[PDB]
RNA sequence: CAAACGUGCUACAAUGGCCAAUACAAACAGUCGCCAGCUUGUAAAAGUGAGCAAAUCUGUAAAGUUGGUCUCAGUUCGGAUUGAGGGCUGCAAUUCGUCCUCAUGAAGUCGGAAUCACUAGUAAUCGCGAAUCAGCUAUGUCGCGGUGAAUACGUUCUCG
RNA sequence: GGUACACGAAAAACCUUACCUAGACUUGACAUCCUUGGCAAAAUUAUGGAAACAUAAUGGAGGUUAACCGAGUGACAGGU
C-alpha cells in the first residue's frame, strides 16, 4: 500500500493491515486504532488520506518496525559479547530458558539427523 | 421460674453413625422429662473424606486400595432450659465419639 | 521478574568484603561462593572468584555486567561432544 | 544528525538497586510464624 | 383441586403443579418462558410428548419448579414429574402412558471414575511390547 | 543416612522454607499425609488395625 | 462363542418432519458429542434446500438417501492368500445405516463452503444419481456382480 | 544431549477463530485458610476490608442460546521459539519457579508399514474440586457433574 | 515383554537427597547400660566467617532432679 515499505492487503481491514506489519502485532494497532479514534471495520481501500496522516504519525511515534530487527540482533550481541551462560545456550542454537533437551525441543535444532542406537545381543 | 439461656443450639457430630443415634435418644429423653419443647432432632449432610494409597509398596501404582471416614452430623435447638434443665444435663454423659458443638 | 518493592539481592557479606576491597588499592580476586548475589554497580571493577561447583573461576566485572547475578557469567555443567553408539 | 544517545542503560535499573540497597540496610529481624490466633477448642458439657 | 407430581433424572428435582384451566395451557417453567430457559433447541416437544398425544386442549396451567442438574437432564425430570402429577387425574390414562413406558423413573446415572481407568470405563492405552 | 534426617526433622531449622514433613512412625520423607502425618505404607497397616476411628474401606 | 442377541436402542421419531431417519443422521454427523450443533446445520440445509430445489425437504431427502442405499455387501474371507469376497444380503436397518454413514463422510470433504452447504449440496446431489455416493454405491455393487460365482460358499 | 522409544497435551479450523450479552450443575474445600464488596492497575495482582470454623460466608462453571464479524488463506488457523517490561511465593527464581502484558509467529492442511480403548449415560467431549504443596508448563493423579452417541449379522479366521 | 517406561516420586531452586566438589567432627547429630553431679538447653544480639563452627553477651521453662543438662566411661551407637 503506503505504509513505509509495507505493504498491507488493500482487501483486508485496516485493524488486520497493522499486524501484518513487523513492528505492530494485535493489541497494539487496536491502541493506535482507538488512540487515532478512526473506527474499525473500516477496508483499507475505502479510506482516504485524512486517516492515513495521523496512523503514520502514531506508527513514528512508536518504535519502528524496521529498527525492531536491530533491536534484536544487539541484544543477541549484546548477550553474547557479555560472555554469559544463557548467551552460551543462546550461542549454540539451543533453549535459552528453563526447557528440556534431552528428548525435546527440536524447533531449535532443526530437521532430526538419525545416528546409530547401541547394539544389544542381550545380556 | 427462669431461662438464662434462650435459644440453646446444640450441634453435635461424630465419626461413628449408630452411637449418635443412640446419643439422640439419651440427650431428648432427658430434656423432655423436664419440660422443654424440643424444635426436633434434624439430620445434616454428612462430610465424607476419601484417602487413596497405593496399595504395592514400590512398584505398580495401578493398584490403589480406598479408605473413607464419614462425618455425620446432627442438630438440636433448644428453646428454653432453666435450672432443672441445666443440672439434669450434667449427668447425661455422652460416648467419647460424639462431639459436642454448643454455641450458647 | 522479581519484585519492585524488594529490589536487588546481595548476601550482604559479599557487600562488606566489596567495599573494604574496593578502598584498598591492591585489590586480588576476591573469592566468593555466593552465585546468588546480583551485580552491583559499586561492584564494577573489581573481580570475583565463583564457585562453579568444583572450582572458583575469576570473573573480572565490568561497567556493561551491571544487572546479572554473579553465578550468570560461570558454568556449572560440560559437554562438547558425545560418542557414536554402534 | 545524530541526537546524541536515548540508550545506555543503568539510570533506570540504578534506581532498582538503590530500592535494594534501602531494603537490605532496613532489614528488621520479624521473623514470625502464624496468622489468625485463638478460638482452638473442642466443647464439652460447659461442666460435665 | 390441583394435582402435584414429582421427577427425578441426572440428580434434578422437580415440582410440576397441575391447575385445571380452560384458557390455553401457558407452559411455564420455574416462573420463566419456556422459549428463555432452553436453548430452544427443539427440546420443548418431548416434557409435552405424553401431553401430546393424549391431549393438551384441556389447558392444565402448569407451575414447575426444578433445581438442579444442566438443562436435558432438567428436562427429564419434568417429564416424569408431568406423568406423576397425571397419574392423579382419571387412573385410565395410567394404562395407555404405561404402555409407551413413559412411567418409569430412567435409573441412568453417570458412573463413579475408577482407580487405574481414564474415566467410567475408559482405560489407559495398552502396548504389546 | 535415616535417623540423622528423621532428627534433623526434629530439631528447627534456621529458614521456614526448611520445614518438611516426615512420617512419625518410619523416616519416610515423600507421600506424607498431612491430614495424619502418616505416610501411604504406615496407614496402611494402622487402618487395617482400627487405630483411626471411622476409617472403613469404601464402596462409594 | 457369545451366543447372545444384543439388545436394541428406539430410534426415536424425528421432532418435525416426523421422519424418524432424520435423527439417526443427526447422530451420525455429530461431532464433539454435541446435540444442539449438530441438529442446527443440519436442519439449516433444509432451509437452503426449500430455497434451492422449490421442493419438499423431506421428499428430496428420501429421494437422496433411499437411492443412494445399498443392496449388497461383500464379506472379506481370507483363506490362504489375499481374501476372497462373498456377496451377501444386508437387513434393512443395517441398510439404511451405510446410506447415512457413507452420506456424511463424502459431505466432510467437499470443496464447498461451510458444511451446511456442504451437506446441502450433497443431499440434493444424490437426488438425480450423480454424485459421491453414488459412486461408491455403484463401485460395490460392481465389486459384487463380478463377484457373484464364490457367493454360495460363505463359511 | 548427535539420538530412539512410551504415555499425554496442543493443533493442522468455519461442528471453527474473535467480540458482546446470557441460562442451567454435582461433588469437594476452607481460620498461617476460603476470600465477597470497594479503590488502583492494559493484566497477572496490590491496598482496604467485612462474612465464614461452615446446608448460613467464600472458591466467577464451561460447553450450550442469540447477535456481530471473519469467508477457507499457512489465514482473524496454529501456538512454538525468542526479546523486553511487570506481578506473586520464598533468605534466595542464573544453573532450575510459574503467572500477566507487549513483541516475533517453527512445524503442522489429517499423518507410512502397523497398532490402542470402548457394548449407555458407555465411547467422544466441556468444565469443577481435592490430595501431597510457601510457590511450581501436573497438560499428571484421584474424584464430581453438563451434553451425549454408533454398532454387535456371526464364530470361518485372530489372541488368550 | 504381557505383569517396566505421567513407575517408586500424592510436588528435585536451597531443604528434600540417598550423588559430586569443597570447609569442618570423632562413644559422635540421636540411644541405652553403668560411678557421678546438676546452680540448663534454646532462641537471639556481637566479631571472624560460604555457612558449618568458634570465641563474648540476656544466662534463663522449670524443679532440686522429674524429663533433660551434663562430666567420667568402655561395651558400643551408626550405614538409603
Ligand atoms: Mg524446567
Ligand atoms: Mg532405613
Ligand atoms: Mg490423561
Ligand atoms: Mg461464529
Ligand atoms: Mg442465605
Ligand atoms: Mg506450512
Ligand atoms: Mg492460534
Ligand atoms: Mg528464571
Ligand atoms: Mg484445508
Ligand atoms: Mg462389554
Ligand atoms: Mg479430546
Ligand atoms: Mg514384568
Ligand atoms: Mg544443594
Ligand atoms: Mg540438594
Ligand atoms: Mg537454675
Ligand atoms: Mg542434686
Ligand atoms: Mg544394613
Ligand atoms: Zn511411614
Amino acid at each position: 500500500a503506503r505504509i513505509l515499505g509495507i505493504d498491507i492487503p488493500n482487501q483486508k481491514r485496516i485493524e488486520i493491515a497493522l499486524t501484518y506489519i513487523f513492528g505492530i502485532g494485535l493489541s497494539r494497532s487496536q491502541a493506535i486504532l482507538k488512540q487515532a479514534n478512526i473506527n474499525p471495520d473500516k477496508r483499507v481501500k475505502d479510506l482516504t488520506e485524512e486517516e492515513f496522516v495521523a496512523i503514520r504519525n502514531v506508527a513514528s511515534a512508536y518504535k519502528i518496525e524496521g529498527d525492531l530487527r536491530r533491536e534484536i540482533a544487539l541484544n543477541i550481541k549484546h548477550l553474547s559479547e557479555i560472555g554469559a551462560w544463557r548467551g552460551l545456550r543462546h550461542r549454540k542454537n539451543l533453549p535459552v530458558r528453563g526447557q528440556r533437551t534431552r528428548t525435546n525441543a527440536r524447533t531449535r535444532k532443526g530437521p532430526r539427523k538419525t545416528v546409530a542406537n547401541k547394539k544389544i545381543e542381550s545380556k | 421460674n427462669a431461662v438464662k439461656y434462650p435459644e440453646l443450639k446444640i450441634k453435635l457430630e461424630s465419626y461413628d453413625s449408630t452411637l449418635l443415634d443412640l446419643t439422640t435418644k439419651k440427650i431428648v429423653e432427658v430434656v423432655k422429662g423436664v419440660d422443654v419443647k424440643i424444635k426436633g432432632p434434624l439430620p445434616l449432610p454428612t462430610k465424607k473424606e476419601v484417602i487413596t494409597i497405593i496399595r504395592s509398596p514400590h512398584v505398580d501404582k495401578a493398584s490403589r486400595e480406598q479408605f473413607e471416614k464419614n462425618r455425620h452430623k446432627r442438630l438440636m435447638i433448644l428453646v428454653d432450659v432453666n435450672q432443672g434443665a441445666i443440672d439434669s444435663l450434667k449427668r447425661i454423659k455422652i460416648p467419647v465419639g460424639v462431639t459436642l458443638r454448643f454455641s450458647k | 521478574s522479581r519484585s519492585a518493592k524488594k529490589g536487588a539481592f546481595v548476601d550482604a557479606h559479599l557487600l562488606k568484603k566489596v567495599i573494604d576491597m574496593n578502598k584498598q588499592e591492591k585489590k586480588r580476586p576476591i573469592k566468593t561462593w555466593s552465585r546468588r548475589s546480583t551485580i552491583f554497580p559499586e561492584f564494577v571493577g573489581n573481580t570475583f572468584a565463583v564457585h562453579n561447583g568444583k572450582t572458583f573461576i575469576n570473573v573480572y566485572v565490568t561497567d556493561d555486567m551491571v544487572g546479572h547475578k554473579l553465578g550468570e557469567f560461570s558454568p556449572t555443567r560440560n559437554f562438547k561432544q558425545h560418542t557414536a553408539n554402534r | 544528525l545524530t541526537k546524541q544517545t536515548v540508550h545506555g542503560r543503568a539510570e533506570k535499573l540504578s534506581g532498582k538497586f538503590n530500592a535494594g540497597k534501602a531494603f537490605l540496610e532496613n532489614k528488621t529481624p520479624k521473623k514470625a510464624k502464624g496468622k489468625t490466633e485463638e478460638y482452638t477448642k473442642h466443647r464439652s458439657l460447659n461442666e460435665l | 383441586q390441583s394435582y402435584y407430581g414429582l421427577g427425578r433424572r441426572k440428580s434434578s428435582s422437580a415440582k410440576v403443579y397441575l391447575t385445571p384451566t380452560q384458557d390455553k395451557g401457558k407452559i411455564t417453567v420455574n416462573r420463566r418462558d419456556p422459549s428463555e430457559y432452553f436453548p430452544n433447541k427443539l427440546v420443548i416437544q418431548d416434557m409435552e410428548q405424553p401431553l401430546d398425544l393424549t391431549d393438551l386442549k384441556k389447558n392444565f396451567d402448569i407451575n414447575v419448579v426444578v433445581k438442579g442438574g444442566g438443562f436435558t437432564g432438567q428436562a427429564g425430570a419434568i417429564r416424569l414429574g408431568i406423568v406423576r402429577a397425571l397419574l392423579q387425574f382419571n387412573p385410565e390414562l395410567k394404562k395407555i402412558l404405561k404402555s409407551k413406558k413413559l412411567t418409569t423413573r430412567d435409573k441412568r446415572v453417570k458412573e463413579r471414575k475408577k482407580f487405574g481407568l481414564y474415566g467410567a470405563r475408559r482405560a489407559p492405552q495398552f502396548t504389546k511390547r | 543416612a535415616k535417623k540423622s534426617l528423621k532428627v534433623k526433622q526434629t530439631r528447627i531449622p534456621k529458614f521456614a522454607v526448611r520445614a518438611y514433613t516426615r512420617c512419625q512412625r518410619c523416616g519416610r520423607a515423600r507421600a506424607v499425609l498431612s491430614h495424619f502425618g502418616v505416610c501411604r505404607l504406615c496407614f496402611r497397616e494402622l487402618a487395617y488395625a482400627g487405630a483411626i476411628p471411622g476409617v472403613k474401606k469404601a464402596s462409594w | 462363542m457369545r451366543k447372545n442377541r444384543a439388545p436394541k436402542r428406539t430410534v426415536l421419531p424425528d421432532p418435525v418432519f416426523n421422519n424418524t431417519l432424520v435423527t439417526r443422521i443427526i447422530n451420525v454427523i455429530m461431532e464433539d458429542g454435541k446435540k444442539g450443533l449438530a441438529q442446527r446445520i443440519l436442519y439449516g440445509a433444509f432451509d437452503l434446500i426449500e430455497q434451492r430445489t422449490k421442493e419438499k425437504p423431506l421428499t428430496v431427502f428420501e429421494r437422496a438417501v433411499g437411492n443412494v442405499m445399498p443392496r449388497l455387501e461383500l464379506r472379506v474371507r481370507r483363506i490362504a492368500g489375499s481374501n476372497y469376497q462373498v456377496p451377501t444380503e444386508v437387513p434393512q436397518d443395517r441398510k439404511i445405516a451405510l446410506a447415512l454413514r457413507w452420506i456424511a463422510m463424502f459431505a466432510r470433504k467437499r470443496h464447498e463452503k461451510t458444511m451446511l452447504e456442504k451437506i446441502a449440496n450433497e443431499i440434493i446431489d444424490a437426488s438425480n444419481n450423480t454424485g459421491a455416493a453414488i459412486k461408491k454405491k455403484d463401485d460395490t455393487h460392481k465389486m459384487a456382480e463380478a463377484n457373484k460365482a464364490f457367493a454360495h460358499m460363505r463359511w
